C-alpha cells in the first residue's frame, strides 16, 4: 500500500514511473484492490514475476451494489501493452459467458483491444468495466 | 469487502 514499497514491486519494469503513478490513483480511488506480486506464465511457457491488482470493484446492478471480484495483470512493458483482466468468481458464484467473458473469467472489452497510451489507462478501464458490468454482470450468486 | 454477485432468478 506505500508508494515507496510498490517501486520495489516493479523495480524491473519498463516504465516504473508510469505504472507506480497509475496504480498509486488506481488503489487510492478503488480501496478494495490490492497489488500482488505473482508469477505469470506466457504462451511459450516461459514466466516472470509481475504484479496484479486483486480485489473487487463496486458495480451497481438492479439498485444494490455489488463486489465483482476482479484480478488485473499490468504487464512489465505497461502502459504500451493492455493489462489482461479476469474475473476471479469464489465459490458460492458461477459465471455467465458472452461476448465479453469467456468460461475461465477471461475479459474482452473493445477497450482492452484499442488499447493505446495515453488515450487508454486503468481508470478509464475500471470506469468501462463498471458500465459493462453493470448492464451484464459477469459472475452471479448459485442457488 | 465480501465479494458478492447478483441472484439469478
Amino acid at each position: 500500500v506505500s508508494e515507496s514499497q510498490l517501486k520495489k514491486m516493479v523495480s524491473k519494469y519498463k516504465y516504473r514511473d508510469l505504472t507506480v503513478r497509475e496504480t498509486v490513483n488506481v488503489i487510492t480511488l478503488y480501496k478494495d484492490l490490492k497489488p500482488v506480486l505473482d508469477s505469470y506464465v506466457f504462451n511459450d511457457g516461459s514466466s516472470r514475476e509481475l504484479m496484479n491488482l486483486t480485489g473487487t470493484i463496486p458495480v451497481p446492478y438492479r439498485g444494490n451494489t455489488y463486489n465483482i471480484p476482479i484480478c488485473l495483470w499490468l504487464l512489465d512493458t505497461y502502459p504500451y501493452n493492455p493489462p489482461i483482466c479476469f474475473v476471479k468468481p469464489t465459490s458460492s458464484m458461477t459465471i455467465k459467458t458472452g461476448k465479453h467473458v469467456d468460461a475461465n473469467g477471461k475479459i474482452y472489452l473493445p477497450y482492452l483491444h484499442e488499447w493505446k497510451h495515453p488515450q487508454s489507462d486503468l481508470l478509464g478501464l475500471i470506469q468501462v468495466m463498471i458500465v459493462v458490468f453493470g448492464d451484464e454482470p459477469p459472475v452471479f450468486s448459485r442457488p | 469487502i465480501l465479494p458478492t454477485a447478483p441472484p439469478e432468478y
